[PDB]
RNA sequence: AUAACUGGCUUGUGGCAGUCAAGCGUUCAUAGCGACAUUGCUUUUUGAUUCUUCGAUGUCGGCUCUUCCUAUCAUACCGAAGCAGAAUUCGGUAAGCGUUGGAUUGUUCACCCACUAAUAGGGAACGUGAGCUGGGUUUAGACCGUCGUGAGACAGGUUAGUUUUACCCUACUGAUGAAUGUUAUCGCAAUAGUAAUUGAACUUAGUACGAGAGGAACCGUUCAUUCAGAUAAUUGGUUUUUGCGGCUGUCUGAUCAGGCAACGCCGCGAAGCUACCAUCUGCUGGAUUAUGGCUGAACGCCUCUAAGUCAGAAUCCAUGCUAGAACG
RNA sequence: UAACGAGAUUCCCACUGUCCCUAUCUACUAUCUAGCGAAACCACAGCCAAGGGAACGGGCUUGGCAGAAUCAGCGGGGAAAG
RNA sequence: AAUAGGGUGAAGCCAGAGGAAACUCUGGUGGAGGCUCGUAGCGGUUCUGACGUGCAAAUCGAUCGUCGAAUUUGGGUAUAGG
């Protein structure tokens, strides 16, 4: 017999299996499609999720009931110190897909990136890349030959860059190494750009501009083993049901005499790989600036950091990206910020953002002051102040 | 953006913080958090609540 | 004739709110909400500024025992405005109107939500303090 | 060997669809219908039979959840009208996507109220009881009415009546993992899955159309419904932070400071978790179906078709998203 | 027919997570370990689709396919057990 | 042989007030009842809760009926298979 009443599906069949990600670093499945006429530029950047804050902004959206009026909006802070370029990979188009032809590395790799190749660094002789460093012996023509091979045969060029995780408050010492595709120009131009950028730092302001819509690749918050009620949002059974109520009552008809792949079942929730698109960049802040949190209307010399630091992260002392809304992942998660895969000309995408004010009250409680100076002015002298 | 003042405790309210309460007589009270909001619905007297600004001015402290 | 942002629903079907106009009704019992789509087991629910089909449970006899439109003008369930402010009133109240949104009575006691006054010019006309 | 379920044959009956064309439709068989006849399909009705099961396949309905069919209620695109507009009716490709909240009844069914784009019909052992529930039926108690001399009967009414077991195999959901010299990092992408949906307001515009009454649409803009994936700024909820404060009884001679009251109780309460009870986000190319066309024969004319070809649907395949073959 | 009723039924006020629509917290389990250690049940066993067949197959025929050893859950099947 | 502590307040009795009488009204006292709230006790309504190869071949938890009599109960004794 048919259902007595109709209802939509619980959950999406486009995100199966709801299993743990194979890696904690989210990987860019697809890069922006290459257009030769543009200049040579990076298409992605790696950062660390610091925390969320609040802004106030005047909306510029004609026809809206909030037009030219202040809105209060949630924002995400991504701590993004410059990444270091250490390598370059050439890819060849084959009837079986892209195939990596050759990887050329820089002469000197920093310790934080050489720790990436070790499970037990303290017990090691730290021999990584020593013969390769010897490959640079006084003319390095074998290295130029490999670069020429990349120029001659590669159709897709990606750079190898790692984060400077020592500039973040994280206790982890391993850097995060990722391939970032180079778009624009010919293959020879891309290879020349990579070679001239070996062992150099690349900042966020060279990858992302303000008012851009960008995508975020990250692994979400882990919840462990979870039942159907919260994993899939199914209806709880009546209170008086024997053996419990947080279940799916019928997991299948008699035939097919198997449990179908479409029935909601208990299992692991969270820690999934997600690509979330169209997050607007409200601010590309600079770490050397002492007025990170100041705007053109609030000139209080103020960093982006709340009082007492970001809860369970620390202070953001680097360049940062202020994104609209929420992005996947937890605090301290490595986040991949990718340029958009299409051209959006909608008013939301082309709107120019001017921030009014950034919240810097404590996130560790109902903070009611924006600055220690303001707190002192409000409360006056205390006993501990003498 | 302008900073409001808590009707109960007198502390500054920044954009998005706390709640706004409209009494039956159309009078508007602003609370920065559920602490002062709860004491207000609990009918507490800020002159008798030792930490509010109103209390400190009533007892002439820091003036 | 208006486009209001989503608001926290305050009044499911079966709720009894106060009647804030001098039409002679004292209760307004919600039995439906205009614009409610289909979802299994989900009760229709109204926010401030929503048109509702209601009956008068307590009031004048000629107003009682009939189905009539009404508009919710205030709610005690806190809701967030686009300027970040979470606000709520002491009670849920509405006023009896036409199917066109024109009030039957002609006076409102107490404040009126700005979403409702912005969306219904007649209620704005008959309203005093608008929040 | 034989009844009361399912299943199987059949399809009278139920349901659906054709063809003929006397008539209806101011004229006019075929816009829309269509008598007298006649050909079929279906197994969502009910019969007929008694093939399987009586060393037992748990027999009503509802709740929950998934999927499939199309004979399409809505949504996309279209052809026809007794289509001026608006509305409506007939029809095509279409199951991608949705198809509700309640009063009464144990009900399937029904019947009203109301919202809605719509509140389409069905199947999966008349899906689904080691998933639940147990109102009904259908053990034993009891009452009534009719029937019987009586014990008792009623497919009549009424009330009360134990719903057992998974730790096995498989299948599903997740989680490890030997070996393809070792170990580490970065990758490719075969294959499998897939996702978005609908409405309103403003403008067009009181315009086209129309004697008037009435009264559209494309481009665009702002929002909203249902769904999906995250997130914890804010607000709310939660409190063994037993963090701070308060309170009762009793005990430590009093004070201070504490114990107990099967977390003693109360207010606040960070952090964490979490809510359309909060916020954010949900892509653009190609190929087609119906259909409308081009050139153009067959058939010296004509013809979208025969050769060739254009546009074109919520369709399909990609882009994008999820997994990554643990013997690629 | 006053009073009485763990009797059956309808409405109203209060009340509430019964529900919209779920979330959070505590103890004991479950979990992992040391020790101890059963039972039901068992022709052989255990991947699907269609066919025919005692007319609803794990085995037969034709296809799809198919890679050790496994852990927690689960209740579609074994026309599961009693 | 056993059955906390309360509530209600029947007869009988004492006193006062109002009146010509008939009498009426009021305040105390008293402590009745197969009365009542509620322990011990006896029972076993509902969750159709737990358990349901159990702690148990009928139990456990909360909730509940009754609780001074047609009460509960030990021992002795009688009645024995149509
Ligand atoms: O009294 C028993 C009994 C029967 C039945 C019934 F036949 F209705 F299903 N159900 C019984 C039940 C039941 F499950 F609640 F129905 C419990 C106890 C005994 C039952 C009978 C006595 C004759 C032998 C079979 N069991
Ligand atoms: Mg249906
Ligand atoms: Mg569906
Ligand atoms: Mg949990
Ligand atoms: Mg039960
Ligand atoms: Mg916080
Ligand atoms: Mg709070
Ligand atoms: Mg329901
Ligand atoms: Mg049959
Ligand atoms: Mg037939
Ligand atoms: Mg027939
Ligand atoms: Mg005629
Ligand atoms: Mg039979
Ligand atoms: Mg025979
Ligand atoms: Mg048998
Ligand atoms: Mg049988
Ligand atoms: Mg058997
Ligand atoms: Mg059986
Ligand atoms: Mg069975
Ligand atoms: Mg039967
Ligand atoms: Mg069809
Ligand atoms: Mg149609
Ligand atoms: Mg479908
Ligand atoms: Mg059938
Ligand atoms: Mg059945
Ligand atoms: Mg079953
Ligand atoms: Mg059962
Ligand atoms: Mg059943
Ligand atoms: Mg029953
Ligand atoms: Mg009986
Ligand atoms: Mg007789
Ligand atoms: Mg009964
Ligand atoms: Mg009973
Ligand atoms: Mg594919
Ligand atoms: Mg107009
Ligand atoms: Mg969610
Ligand atoms: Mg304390
Ligand atoms: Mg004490
Ligand atoms: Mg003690
Ligand atoms: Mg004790
Ligand atoms: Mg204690
Ligand atoms: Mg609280
Ligand atoms: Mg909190
Ligand atoms: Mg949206
Ligand atoms: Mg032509
Ligand atoms: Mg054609
Ligand atoms: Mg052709
Ligand atoms: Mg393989
Ligand atoms: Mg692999
Ligand atoms: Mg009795
Ligand atoms: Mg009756
Ligand atoms: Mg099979
Ligand atoms: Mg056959
Ligand atoms: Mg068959
Ligand atoms: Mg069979
Ligand atoms: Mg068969
Ligand atoms: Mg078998
Ligand atoms: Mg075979
Ligand atoms: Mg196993
Ligand atoms: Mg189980
Ligand atoms: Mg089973
Ligand atoms: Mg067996
Ligand atoms: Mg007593
Ligand atoms: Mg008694
Ligand atoms: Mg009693
Ligand atoms: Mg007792
Ligand atoms: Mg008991
Ligand atoms: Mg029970
Ligand atoms: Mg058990
Ligand atoms: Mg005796």
């Amino acid at each position: 017999s048919h259902r007595k009443y109709e209802a939509p599906r619980h959950g999406s069949l486009g995100f199966l299996p709801r299993k743990r990600a194979a890696k904690q670093r989210g990987r860019v499945k697809s890069f922006p499609k290459d257009v030769k006429s543009k200049p040579v530029a990076l298409t992605a950047f790696l950062g660390y999720k610091a925390g969320m804050t609040t802004i106030v902004r005047d909306l510029d959206r004609p026809g809206s009931k909030m037009h030219k009026r202040e809105v209060v909006e949630a924002a995400t802070v991504v701590d993004t110190p410059p990444m270091v370029v250490v390598g370059v990979v050439g890819y060849v188009e084959t009837p079986r897909g892209l195939r990596s032809l050759t990887t050329v590395w820089a002469e000197h790799l920093s310790e934080e990136v050489r720790r990436r190749f070790y499970k037990n660094w303290y017990k090691s002789k730290k021999k990584a890349f020593t013969k390769y460093s010897g490959k640079y012996a006084t003319d390095a023509k074998q290295v130029e030959t490999e670069l020429a091979r990349i120029k001659k045969y590669a159709s897709v060029v990606r750079v190898l860059a790692h984060t400077q995780i020592k500039k973040t408050p994280l206790s982890q010492k391993k850097a995060h190494l990722a391939e970032i595709q180079i778009n624009g120009g010919s293959v020879s131009d891309k290879v020349d750009w990579a070679k001239e950028h070996f062992e150099k730092e690349v900042s966020v302001d060279s990858v992302f501009e303000q008012d851009e819509m960008i995508d975020v690749i990250a692994v979400t918050k882990g919840h462990g083993f979870e039942g159907v009620t919260h994993r899939w949002g199914t209806k709880k059974l009546p209170r008086k049901t024997h053996r419990g109520l947080r279940k799916v009552a019928c997991i299948g008809a008699w035939h097919p005499a198997n449990v179908n792949w479409t029935v909601a079942r208990a299992g692991q929730n969270g820690y999934h790989h997600r690509t979330s698109i169209n997050h607007k960049v409200y601010r590309v802040g600079k770490g050397t600036d002492e007025a990170n949190g100041a705007t053109e209307f609030d000139r209080t010399k103020k960093t982006i950091n709340p009082m007492g630091g970001f809860v369970r992260y620390g202070n953001v002392n680097n360049d940062f990206v202020l994104l609209k809304g929420s992005i996947p992942g937890v605090k301290k998660r490595v986040v991949t910020l990718r340029k958009s895969l299409y051209v959006d000309t909608s008013r939301r995408a082309v709107e120019k953002v001017n921030l009014k004010w950034i919240d810097t009250a404590s996130r560790f409680g109902k903070g009611r002051f924006q600055t220690p100076a303001e707190k002192h002015a409000f409360m006056g002298t205390l006993k501990k102040d003498l | 953006m302008k900073i409001e003042v808590d009707s109960f405790s007198g502390s500054k309210i920044y954009p998005g913080r706390g709640t706004l309460f409209v009494r039956g007589d159309s009078k508007i009270f602003r609370f920065q958090s559920s602490k002062s909001a709860s004491l207000f619905q609990q009918r507490k007297n800020p002159r008798r609540i030792s930490w509010t600004v109103l209390y400190r001015r009533h007892h002439k402290k820091g003036i | 004739s208006g486009n209001k942002f989503r608001m926290s629903l305050a009044l499911p079907v079966g709720a009894v709110m106060n009647c804030a106009d001098n039409s002679g009704a004292r209760n307004l019992y919600v039995l439906a909400v205009k614009g409610t789509g289909a979802r299994l087991n989900r009760l229709p629910a109204a926010a401030a500024g929503d048109m509702v089909m209601a009956t008068v449970k307590k009031g004048k006899p000629e107003l009682r025992k009939k189905v009539m439109p009404a508009i919710v003008i205030r709610q005690s369930k806190p809701w967030r405005r686009r300027d970040g402010v979470y606000l709520y009133f002491e009670d849920n109240a509405g006023v009896i109107v036409n199917p066109k949104g024109e009030m039957k009575g002609s006076a409102i006691t107490g404040p009126v939500a700005k979403e409702c006054a912005d969306l219904w010019p007649r209620i704005a006309s008959n309203s005093g303090v608008v929040v």
